[PDB]
């Protein structure tokens, strides 16, 4: 429940009008990867995917 | 850190041939600051 | 004192297994096995470790922007934040990261391997300090602890242990690597360790040797 | 269901760019390789059922 609210915000800062603005988009993926725990532990983990 | 920044800025313009007008307005801003810093360093040493 | 270009060095990691520390280095044979594995060096008093293939060497060191501008087309000192170009000394092949699948971990392993990759796309690493004591743009003290990240894939070189033996890849977390100055720019005309060379005896033409091939003496 | 569906929605528009850049440059291709390596196509194609 909490996760679906934070991520909804990020959707509005990656694009503005028809799949544009990549400078902030570029740093989002390079920053999000640094914390693997951001992914739901069902996948992207050590146990299983 | 400022020196590592100007040298970083040089590589971004290494492959071009002419520096556009907004490529110099910001550039001269940084070099003016570096000159002021150098003036200070002398005045801790002058008058041995 | 400090690391320099054109120096020969070896990697080193320390992971305990039997509740006692075991030193593990990184090495590969070269011709015939593009993959890389680990060589234990914890029982030097009884088990002679194989250091003929563990030797590496540093050839280039550049800032990230210098690297990226070079991609489109002396003796320096290493600083944290710069890039690096490893080079295996014996086989003369460049260490890199491949795009194969191994260990069936349903993961982002991308097992390590060295092929030829002089072309600068996936053969470069950037190093960062481990703890908060150090910072960027600082000189690299001999015997520090480094964290290495692939420039292309952006994964830490992970000492990924599993149910089987210990394997190396770049998937999930950090791996503390301690550097080691095997040697440096030696002096000409003087014997140094780790050389391969012959043993003459007498005055002109006589040398040490072993029995010839195709014999049952087992070369003893 | 809301979470994982929304996460992939983020990493579908956080794509490098349209082919205006992906067909005439080599920086954006680095990002495309990363995100493509996290979502296998074999499972993704089967999920629409």
């Amino acid at each position: 429940c909490g996760g679906e609210r934070y991520l909804d915000f990020l959707r509005f800062a990656v694009f503005v009008n028809g799949e544009s603005v990549e400078e902030n988009a570029n740093v989002v993926v390079r920053l999000l990867i640094r914390k693997p725990e951001c992914f739901g532990p069902a996948l992207r983990g050590e146990g299983g995917s | 850190r400022l020196q590592e920044s100007i040298s970083d800025f040089y590589w971004y313009y290494s492959g071009k041939d002419v520096i556009e007008e907004q490529g110099k307005r910001n550039f001269s801003k940084a070099m003016s600051v570096a000159k002021q810093v150098f003036n200070s360093l002398t005045e801790y040493i002058q008058g041995p | 004192q400090f690391l320099r270009t054109d120096d020969e060095v070896v990697l080193q990691c320390s992971a305990t297994v039997l509740k006692e520390q075991l030193k593990l280095c990184l090495a590969a044979e070269g011709f015939g096995n593009r993959l890389c594995f680990l060589e234990p060096t914890s029982n030097a008093q009884n088990v002679p470790p194989d250091l003929a293939i563990c030797c590496f060497t540093l050839e280039q060191s550049l800032s990230v922007r210098a690297l990226q501008e070079m991609l489109a087309n002396g003796h320096r000192t290493l600083l944290y934040g710069h890039a690096i170009l490893l080079r295996h000394a014996h086989s003369r092949m460049y260490l890199s990261c491949l795009t194969t699948s191994r260990s069936m971990t349903d993961k982002l392993a991308f097992d390590v391997g060295l092929q030829e990759d002089a072309t600068g796309e996936a053969c470069w690493w950037t190093m960062h300090p481990a703890s908060k004591q150090r910072s960027e743009g600082e000189k690299v003290r001999v015997g520090d602890d480094l964290i290495l990240v692939s420039v292309s894939s952006e994964r830490y070189l992970h000492l990924s242990t599993a149910s089987g033996e210990l394997q190396v890849d770049a998937s999930f977390m950090q791996t503390l690597w301690n550097m080691n100055p095997i040697c440096s720019c030696c002096e000409e005309g003087y014997v140094t360790g780790g050389h391969v060379l012959r043993l003459f005896h007498g005055h002109m033409d006589e040398c040490l040797t072993i029995s010839a091939a195709d014999s049952d003496d087992q070369r003893r | 269901m809301s979470f994982y569906a929304a996460l992939i929605d983020l990493l579908g528009r956080c794509a490098p760019e349209m082919h205006l850049i992906q067909a005439g440059k080599g920086e954006a291709l680095r990002i495309r390789a990363i995100l493509r390596s996290l979502v296998p196509l074999d499972d993704l194609v089967g999920i629409i059922s």
